[PDB]
């Protein structure tokens, strides 16, 4: 059938044959027929339901925080431009004058009569309503917006954004969570409005209206050209707009100073005057000021890329001029720290998080390395030692059994290297199944060669208890010949060398080898002499660039500690040398186990000819010319300096420790909550912070193959081989993605911990401009909805996909959001290097919006001041929003009475009037002046409507409704027709719950153009404070308003258009908002790294 | 000159069609806009990437293909390989999902992040303009040319005309609708909400003749939506707010005060061609869609061929409703579910209605777990053995569209049928409240809603509109097809010796044949390459003792087995091609036979 | 049963288990996850000999069922050699895997789902019985599910793949049990193959393997299956497209294959011409590379019983003293 063109005028219920004029009437009556205990959950499911809103503070996604390599790899949208004009307030016409009942020729004049669109609205009520981006034709709008309906509508769905869905129904707003809902709208006002002002095109005004002024050329959209420029209005008749637009100064339009640089090239920054509020323009200019803060000039970003690549990459920049080159990619060193902790807060602090993170290096580490493992060399070094085959036990064959993995299993060496950048999260542990057991002796031959493989692979693994496990695995293995004293009791010498993972059970002989007697244990003192002398020195090196900064927390910035005494990278042909600390470590173990093999204990048991075989194997193993001693000292610290800034996470390091008892890093700790707000400032740091329990069981048999048998191509130039391998992973700007992440991680963190502490009472040191507003629910789960919604907005406005700000509610109390980090040493070093947020920009922007919200609350459909309910039966002008008289009966005045907490009428017998309990718990009579608090009237509303509200209609009492700030809904009527406000105002009383109130129905007459006869009418509701701050013009198309107020267009809104004393560049911004300002548009080109530099 | 790298979307048509259409068919509307796009998507490079995909990782697969220049011109160069994203070249986003089958599709989050940092990704509406301005709604274009409006026919046919019409290719508009609320006593309105219906076929919007930029009534007299928007909601993949990325499911009626009563369709966001072969359906005999209760199955069973009655879409007897199999038993399954719950406890039912309909759910280990095990004991007793008796009605006909409430009965009763897991973007939980006068009331509709939800196997529910594009999609072609199509059918011939064993009065020496499955072609010559060859699948035909008759195939026939120029129906029942040749049925004897597509006159 | 609210948003086909649920499904989810983490870390793969052993394991161990490449010409044009010029049997041992060497996996794994997946030799009536194993390229998409099950049984079940393991390990355990010091409970699990469904088990392990394979390189192929785009839907406000590895790509197709079931096709020569294929949630019985997953759950689900479930659920105060120090590395042996 044919599709319908118009909605049905009558809606059917089909249950009962009931006609409905409105679908909203059918929406309630179908809901009415659904309604014991069963129908209440059915009615509430249709009551508090809506999913059409963007923000979901009530949907608490449990453990959504999960770090991903692709989550940071998507950068946030920062460069969103605004080709249109940057105002947030459209001049909305509520009541056109065509809706006026009496119409005579010539009283009202329309521009539509002359085939022309008006610059200013033309009706009988013109409000200034907050509708963001109504004129913004910029590319790819910010997602979230706020679009308030005019005051004739309900205008409460913009104020149910948090703490309001399940608690109050649709027709109400929650006044005890009002400061939350208003401020979260202002965040939605700000982040919807973080655009870049872009100059479109500028033609000369060829026509006679301004005669040559460089007009904004809205080419394809003339319906916005007339609205951009009120100065180019045609003023045919004496419209009341034409009364105002006659005062428009002629040269306040178009561009003034095009700051161009290069002839032919697009200009840098024009300076034009057009229609814009003073508030959006402040949000735009602080966004460029944000966007310059991560900009660096191209002479300095080539120093960053070369220092990030350690100056072995061929990146050249042209030396010339480049006009418009915003390349915004540079978070400071402070902001990278704030993301790095936020990286560690999102993750699970077990081994489920570092184990993705190590192989992120180790995949790229094996991709670029020149070190080619080839285990044939150490095989050919051992199988070419001579052994008589007549023996029962072969020391050649019984150690290649303990040497070969079946697969490759050689990337575990490269995971062992890649864990050095991540020793804060994970500590690689010697694999417990590779320790020799506490059953076999030193005469048992494969048990000894395990202890060689542990001692060689000792300094590779980053566990702080590695050398005590190396020392004990031999001290276990010769407990019968050489006994010593082992620490506290319960840990004996035959404890199987894996349970010595605590610093308290290091033996005293290992700390001081003088405590081991050479006359008792000569072979075991010399192994304590071995480890304390030859264990490598924990050196350090730099990475990244000092200009960019780094996400180091405990290491000083742009540095990395390293468990080996490194040397800089050579650029000539390299050869395996024995000057390394590796070769110092390797040769002295073999020099120690040639002593153990040729000791007295092995002499009595092991045959002398097969003892020469073991000596011959290790001396062959010592003389294997392998490149890994040169590699770990020279070539490997270069690529751990390079890959530390191209992997998705910067290295989180904790300083290494060579055998110091008091400097063993027992725990590495990061908290989500500072110990000052909760009373935990003096307790142990393990109770205040969360700890990273991660470990990797590195197999030592695969390390010794990798360590003692590793070679490289003969003609290797290590600058060339690193310069060729690192080139595909610096050509893109994707390296700078985490800098764009870290600022948005900052700007969301500062603004969320503000928005929580704004809604608390005196939380962190944040300024509180909205503290006049009502906020009662300050609990954890209330503030959990606030931070989750701010998180829901920064993930929407910058439309990213990572996990920022999640996991700050892991413990469940985001009222205390402070990021700290620490590590405890066994001596009791309690470092606590905690990181505050940086000097953010959007937190300065929201703070300015909140300050200028308070001066113009009425502009956002929120009235301030109390509420008056007196019977005012008048005939003339009636202005509830602007009470021209003095506000009667202020609180505490002459015999004005304040109701106590219950709102309790006591009944009196035998014709006596019912008394009302006041604040002093005294029943006082109804007739008189009363003040009701808002919360008393929320629970006494049936007692109000039945006992003291009919006393208001009789005019014998007057009730003040004391409440701070409130959403108002205006109602209009033809004043020629009679009206009584009580059917309009009892509908307000009929929906006041104990949970929330509806917006307040003020009745206002439409201002008439004729001096017409007016009906006597009775009004009840009006306000005390002047709340008429959103009325733009009382009546526009008419020549003159007659009956209503003569509220013409205020020139205070427009200094930039009508004031001769207006200087370019001024605003009264904490006060009222100027709607026509001078500004700056931009023409930034957005180069890639190919547009900056050239990389071969 | 300007090179625009395109990465293909989730259901990109690599078929015998234009490359320009399968990204945006708006480009092929006018001749002067078709000629502004040089295409580069060669066949040798498409074959080469399919074998080099697994070998070369995607970080350096970008490093290979960026080094290749213009290989060894017009205005715009739509290419298939990435390049160095400088200012002269660009990238296009479709605001859709990138596919898995395409090898450089994994390169999309690495190319997009470079385009975000420099403002190089451009919407598909920016291709229609004269100069590249990246982004919607520029200051210089009116955005009102007829090439922008993708809700017209856009003239897909010309003098250069193929052999047969492609029913696998399908035009799809990503449409942007503003849901507009009730106006005031004056002509004033709240700003409302924008919505994006992501993948709705255009021919549902041309046959149901609409334009964009004009307000439409959203409601009926009954409060439920008009069938125009209601079909377009459940043909979709997803519904989001236009500015953001959050998916949303909308109610039908009376669940929200201040409801939406108008839609002004305003913008086609993208105008892809989506292929059909390669559907969630894979078998031509049967497919079952598991939708939750409150889904609008009866809307697309009944009212969509009610809007299209002149052309045979489906067979009403051969489509299995999900609620009807619980109605098959002489006591209804919902009537026993009244009797099973009432005998145990009236109090736990009073708090299971509050825990299922709760905003946040507790463990509820007293209310709901007493309902569910009583449900499953009731289910295993009657429903699983009855489903085994319902095996020939749900897979053994010619073509069926079974519906299920959950993933269980298609697998637990071991019936051979492809299950697809559906999720329509309508909140079904308020539809069960919106419907009335049931046998268990509105309270029973939400308990066994939760019972089928727990019963369903936890897997990703694919959007059910992607299933309906295979079924009801190419049946929207035939109103805009200028040619009246012809009829084809299958043949499973039966000998007279097997049709005189148990007794059938059949006149004739040639073998009696049967129609297993019909299909429609827009010409005759496109079937001549296929009417000659027989089909490589054995088809055994169960003929019942009554008029009923069932067909099974020894080798299941892939849906993709039929060529792209076949229009086969949504569901189809088996009948003898002469009914008059059969007389005196008298018993049930089956037989095996081959298949040959033929012309039906 | 696991509630639908206990699952996360879908990551492609699979979903993850929320940590808010902590029944025995969580210990199922957390054992298969950490065992999946030790394979993306394990460099035993991307080794040419290790990949040659796994492809040899599917051909040699079982005699095979069907030739579904005649069904898998539906998306890719194959010339389909019948090999009547070579006299060889057309079973799944030789006739399938020789034709697999031409076509890559990624152009095949997207369309593997067949109704005559298994049961009979590419014809609906023969003289053979409907038997257990399935297609070699659907065993190849079931390859990580074998490998994660091998890691669970590695540290517990040292079978060592020997011809003498009944007479070396089973027989002395049989004799160490029933001795007068210790009394035993010989735990048997009947119909265990028909007790592993996607309704409970195969949804948990495919979610556990997919979160477990998140470790390691997300841009990494595996056995010829490249990395691909998944459609993430976990965050309700931020859905997006993630690159996932080839080891996570196989789990996306394995979830589509486990949930649709296993298509047994009966074509026995005993009854006169009854012939029908139909799904089931029943694993093949004698496939020791697949029935090791039953061993992978036998020690795992006994471990949650002896430590968490039964030391909290039982009412005998004396028995809680016994159940405290029971340990499956000391007190339970499964195969
Ligand atoms: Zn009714």
């Amino acid at each position: 059938k044919v599709t319908p063109i118009v909605n049905p005028s009558s809606y059917v219920c089909n249950v009962c044959n009931a006609r409905f004029s409105t679908m909203s009437a059918l929406s309630e009556h179908l809901r009415s027929d659904h309604r014991p205990m069963i129908n209440n959950a059915i009615r509430s499911f249709l009551t508090a339901w809506d999913d059409i809103r963007i923000l979901s503070p009530d949907v608490s996604s449990k453990s959504l925080s999960a770090y991903l390599d692709s989550a940071v790899a998507n950068g946030p949208e920062l460069i969103i431009e605004d080709t249109g004009l940057c105002t947030s307030f459209m001049l909305l016409d509520n009541i056109p004058s065509a809706h006026l009942t009496k119409e005579l020729i010539g009283f009202t004049w329309f521009m539509q009569m002359y085939q022309m669109t008006p610059p200013l609205p033309e009706g009988a009520v013109n409000r200034i309503v907050c509708m963001t981006n109504w004129a913004s034709l910029g590319d790819e709008g910010r997602g979230l917006e706020v679009r308030l309906p005019p005051p004739t509508d309900s205008s409460v769905h913009a104020y149910k954004t948090v703490l309001s869905r399940g608690y109050i129904d649709n027709a109400q707003f929650n006044p005890l969570a009002l400061r939350s809902n208003v401020l979260l709208m202002l965040l939605q006002f700000t982040l919807s409005n973080l655009k870049i002002n872009k100059s479109s095109t500028f033609t000369s005004d060829v026509t006679t209206i301004t005669s040559g002024r460089m007009i904004r050329a809205f080419e394809g959209r003339p319906e916005l050209l007339a609205l951009a420029y009120p100065g180019r209005a045609v003023l045919p008749t004496q419209t009341k707009n034409a009364q105002f637009l006659s005062t428009a100064i002629a040269d306040r339009i178009g561009r003034l100073d095009r700051a161009n640089l290069i002839g032919g090239e697009v200009s840098a920054m024009v300076e034009c005057m057009e229609l814009c509020d003073a508030l959006t323009l402040h949000i735009r200019e602080t966004y460029i000021m944000l966007l310059r803060s991560m900009h660096q000039d191209p002479t300095q970003i080539v120093q960053i890329v070369n220092e990030c690549a350690n100056n072995l990459l061929n990146s050249t920049i042209p030396i010339s001029l480049r006009p418009t080159i915003l390349c915004p990619w540079f978070a400071s060193s402070e902001d990278l720290r704030l993301q790095q902790v936020m990286h560690l807060v999102n993750i699970s602090s077990n081994t489920a998080a570092a184990l993705p993170l190590v192989e992120a290096l180790s995949t790229l580490l094996r991709s670029v390395t020149p070190l080619v493992l080839d285990p044939t060399v150490l095989t050919n070094a051992i199988t070419t030692i001579s052994e008589s085959t007549t023996q029962t036990i072969s020391p050649i064959s019984e150690i290649l059994r303990l040497l070969q993995p079946m697969g490759n299993d050689y990337a575990a060496f490269w995971k062992c290297i890649a864990s050095w950048a991540y020793n804060g999260l994970v500590t690689t542990v010697l694999s417990e199944d590779a320790f020799p057991d506490s059953s076999q002796s030193i005469t048992h031959l494969p048990s000894m060669w395990k202890c060689l493989f542990l001692t060689l692979a000792g300094p590779m693994t980053s566990d702080p208890h590695s050398p005590v496990k190396v020392f004990m695995a031999l001290a276990n293995l010769l407990a019968q010949p050489e006994p010593i004293a082992i620490g506290v009791p319960g840990m004996h010498q035959t404890t199987p060398a894996s349970q010595f993972s605590h610093p308290g059970v290091w033996p005293p002989g290992f700390l001081n080898p003088q405590l081991i007697n050479p006359q008792q244990a000569p072979l075991l003192r010399a192994f304590a002499e071995h480890i304390r002398a030859n264990w490598p020195q924990p050196s350090e090196f730099g990475y990244g660039s000092t200009l960019q900064g780094s996400a180091n927390l405990f290491i000083p910035s742009n540095r990395m500690v390293y468990p080996w005494p490194n040397q800089p990278l050579p650029r000539l042909t390299v050869a395996p040398t024995y000057d390394s600390a590796m070769s110092n470590w390797i040769s002295t173990t073999i020099a120690f186990f040639i002593r153990v093999v040729n000791s007295v204990n092995m002499t009595a048991t092991v045959n002398d000819l097969t003892r020469r075989t073991m000596t011959g194997v290790m001396t062959a193993m010592r003389q294997v010319k392998t490149m890994t001693p040169f590699y770990i000292q020279h070539m490997c610290p270069t690529e751990l300096s390079v890959l530390a800034s191209v992997t998705v996470t910067p290295p989180f390091q904790v300083p290494f420790t060579r055998l110091v008892q008091n400097d063993v890093i027992t725990n590495v700790l990061v908290a989500r909550v500072d110990p000052a707000q909760r009373g935990d400032a003096a307790v142990d740091i393990r109770a205040t912070h969360a700890t990273f329990a991660a470990a990797l069981p590195v197999d030592p048999a695969a390390i010794v193959v990798a360590m003692l048998c590793g070679q490289t191509e003969t003609n290797l130039i290590p600058s060339h081989h690193y310069g060729k391998a690192f080139a595909p992973l610096f050509a893109s700007n994707a390296m700078f993605t985490r800098n764009q992440r870290a600022v948005i991680t900052r700007e969301a963190f500062v603004c969320a911990r503000s928005a929580v502490a704004q809604c608390q009472d005196a939380g962190f040191l944040v300024p509180r401009p909205l503290d006049a507003l009502r906020q009662f629910d300050v609990t954890s789960a209330a503030a959990a909805e606030i931070m989750h919604a701010v998180n829901d907005a920064f993930k929407t406005a910058f439309d990213l996909d990572g996990a920022l700000l999640d996991g700050l509610a892991l413990y469940g109390d985001p009222r205390i959001a402070d990021l700290s980090a620490a590590y405890l040493q066994y001596g009791g070093n309690v470092v606590r290097e905690h990181v505050p947020p940086g000097p953010s920009h959007i937190h300065r922007a929201l703070q300015q919006v909140e300050s200028t919200f308070m001066a113009e609350m009425n502009l956002f459909n929120v009235a301030r001041g109390n509420l008056y309910l007196v019977q005012t039966a008048t005939n003339g002008n009636w202005s509830p929003m602007a009470p021209v008289a003095a506000p009667p009966f202020v609180r505490g005045g002459p015999n004005v009475r304040v109701v106590g907490r219950f709102g309790t009428i006591v009944p009196r017998p035998n014709g006596l009037e019912p008394q009302l309990i006041d604040d002093g718990n005294v029943p006082r009579d109804i007739a008189g002046d009363w003040v009701y608090p808002s919360d008393v009237l929320q629970v006494s509303v049936a007692v109000f409507r039945d006992y003291v509200w009919p006393m208001v209609k009789a005019g014998r009492t007057r009730v003040l409704v004391e409440l701070g700030h409130y959403v108002y809904t205006l109602h209009y009527y033809d004043p020629q027709i009679s009206l009584d406000e009580a059917p309009i105002l009892e509908e307000w009383l009929s929906k006041i719950n104990p949970a929330g109130i509806p917006p307040v129905p003020f009745c206002i007459p439409i201002p008439q153009v004729y001096p017409c006869i007016t009906a006597r009418r009775v009004h009840y509701a009006f306000t005390s404070e002047n709340n008429n701050d959103s009325l733009f013009s009382t009546n526009a198309a008419s020549i003159d308003t007659a009956f209503g107020e003569n509220a013409a267009v205020s020139p205070l809104r427009w200094p930039g258009l009508v004031d001769p004393n207006y200087r370019v560049g001024t605003n009264d911004l904490p006060n009222r908002i100027t709607l026509y300002n001078s500004l700056y548009r931009y023409n930034f080109t957005y180069p890639t790294l190919d547009g900056i530099m050239y990389v071969r | 000159m300007i090179t625009i790298v395109v990465i293909p979307t989730a259901h990109f048509s690599w078929t015998d069609t234009n490359f320009l259409n399968s990204v945006d068919y708006r480009l092929t509307s006018q001749p002067k806009i078709r000629d502004r796009f040089a295409v580069y998507a060669p066949g040798w490079l498409r074959r080469q990437l399919d074998e080099f995909s697994a070998s070369l990782t995607a970080s350096e697969l970008l490093q290979a293909l960026q080094t290749i220049p213009i290989p060894v011109k017009r205005e715009f160069c739509l290419t298939i390989l990435p390049s160095l994203l400088g200012p002269r070249t660009f990238l296009l986003d479709v605001d859709a999902d990138r596919d898995a089958s395409y090898p450089l599709s994994v390169l999309w989050p690495q190319l997009r992040a470079l385009a975000l940092k420099s403002r190089l990704l451009l919407p598909p509406v920016a291709l229609l303009r004269r100069v590249v301005d990246p982004g919607l709604k520029p200051t210089w274009s009116a955005d009102s040319d007829a090439a922008f409006r993708a809700l017209r026919l856009s003239r897909p046919s010309s003098a250069s005309k193929p052999v047969g019409f492609d029913f696998s290719a399908l035009p799809v508009v990503d449409i942007i609708c503003l849901l507009e609320s009730e106006p005031d006593d004056h002509g004033r309105i709240a700003p409302g909400t924008r919505l994006t219906i992501h993948s709705v076929p255009t021919d549902l919007l041309t046959s149901l003749s609409i334009q964009e930029g004009v307000r439409y009534p959203l409601r009926q007299e009954s409060g439920m939506f008009v069938h125009w928007v209601l079909l377009a909601l459940l043909m979709s993949d997803d519904v989001t707010i236009s500015g953001t990325r959050r998916s949303v499911k909308l109610e039908t009626a009376h669940a929200s005060a201040r409801p939406f009563v108008h839609i002004t369709v305003e913008r086609c966001a993208s105008a892809r061609i989506i292929d059909v072969r390669g559907s969630p359906a894979m078998y031509a005999n049967a497919v079952c869609l598991t939708l939750p209760k409150g889904s609008y199955k009866s809307t697309i069973i009944d009212t969509l061929p009610a809007m299209f009655s002149d052309l045979p879409i489906l067979e009403q007897a051969a489509v299995i409703d999900s609620d009807a199999l619980g109605d098959s038993l002489r006591p209804s399954f919902e009537t026993q579910f009244l009797e099973r719950l009432e005998n145990l406890d009236p109090n736990l039912l009073d708090r299971a209605v509050a825990s299922i309909l709760s905003p946040t759910s507790d463990t509820s280990d007293d209310a709901v777990t007493t309902v569910l095990d009583a449900f499953n004991a009731l289910y295993r007793e009657i429903m699983t053995p009855a489903q085994r008796a319902r095996l020939p009605l749900l897979t053994q006909q010619g073509r069926v569209l079974a519906f299920a409430h959950s993933d269980y009965e298609l697998l637990s009763a071991n019936i051979p049928i492809q299950v697809v897991r559906g999720s329509i973007p309508i909140d079904h939980v308020v539809n069960l409240l919106a419907r009335r006068n049931r046998v268990g009331g509105t309270a029973l509709q939400v308990l066994l809603d939760y019972c089928y939800r727990t019963q369903a196997s936890p897997l990703a529910p694919t959007p059910a509109g992607r299933l309906y594009k295979q079924l009801f999609g190419p049946w929207l072609m035939v109103p805009r097809l200028s040619e009246p199509l012809i009829k084809l059918r299958l043949v499973a011939s039966a000998p007279a010796k097997v049709l005189r064993a148990a007794g059938w009065t059949i006149d004739g020496d040639p073998p009696l044949e049967v129609s297993c499955l019909c299909a429609y072609v827009t010409d005759r010559a496109a079937a001549t390459a296929l009417i000659e060859r027989r089909l490589d699948s054995r088809a055994l035909v169960t003929v019942g003792g009554d008029q009923l008759m069932f067909v099974e195939y020894a080798p299941p026939l892939p849906l993709v087995s039929i060529p792209r120029t076949f229009l086969l129906p949504v569901t189809y029942v088996v009948h003898w091609v002469p009914p008059q040749r059969v007389l005196l049925n008298g018993g049930n004897v089956s037989f095996t036979s081959g298949l040959e597509w033929t012309f039906d006159d | 049963p696991i509630p639908p609210s206990a699952w996360t948003g879908p990551i492609g086909n699979v979903r993850y288990l929320l940590p808010s649920v902590q029944g025995p499904a969580r210990h199922l989810y957390d054992t298969w996850r950490a065992a999946a983490r030790q394979i993306a870390q394990d460099p035993q793969w991307h080794d040419p000999l290790n990949q040659a052993i796994m492809r040899a394991q599917y051909v040699t161990a079982r005699g095979g069922s069907s030739a579904s490449l005649k069904f898998a010409l539906k998306v890719t044009g194959i010339v389909l050699p019948e090999y009547d010029d070579s006299k060889v049997k057309k079973s799944s041992k030789i006739y399938q895997a020789a034709q697999i060497a031409r076509i890559a996996f990624m152009l095949l794994i997207a369309a593997i789902h067949a109704e005559v997946t298994m049961g009979i030799r590419n014809q609906v009536q023969r003289r053979a019985r409907s038997i257990m194993p399935l297609n070699v390229i659907q065993q190849a998409i079931s390859a990580p599910h074998t490998l994660v099950a091998n890691y669970i049984n590695k540290h517990m079940n040292l079978s060592t793949t020997s011809g003498s393991v009944v007479t070396d390990k089973v027989i002395p355990l049989i004799l160490y049990a029933s001795t007068p010091p210790n009394t035993v409970v010989n735990v048997d699990i009947k119909a265990c193959d028909a007790s592993i469904t996607y309704n409970y088990f195969l949804s948990v392990i495919c979610g556990a393997m997919h979160e477990g394979f998140e470790v390691g390189n997300a841009d990494a192929a595996f056995m010829g299956v490249p990395s691909t785009i998944v459609s993430d839907r976990r965050s309700p406000v931020a859905p997006y497209s993630r690159p996932i590895s080839g080891l996570q790509t196989m789990v996306q197709h394995l979830a589509d294959l486990y949930a649709a079931g296993f298509r047994y096709s009966v074509s026995d020569a005993f009854s006169s011409g009854n012939k029908f294929s139909f799904p089931t949630s029943t694993f093949p019985s004698g496939s020791t590379a697949t029935s090791t997953e039953h061993t992978a759950n036998n020690s795992t689900m006994m471990e949650y019983f002896l430590n968490v479930h039964a030391p909290s659920h039982v009412k005998s105060a004396s028995l809680k003293r016994i159940l405290t120090d029971m340990t499956i590395q000391r007190n339970y042996v499964c195969q």
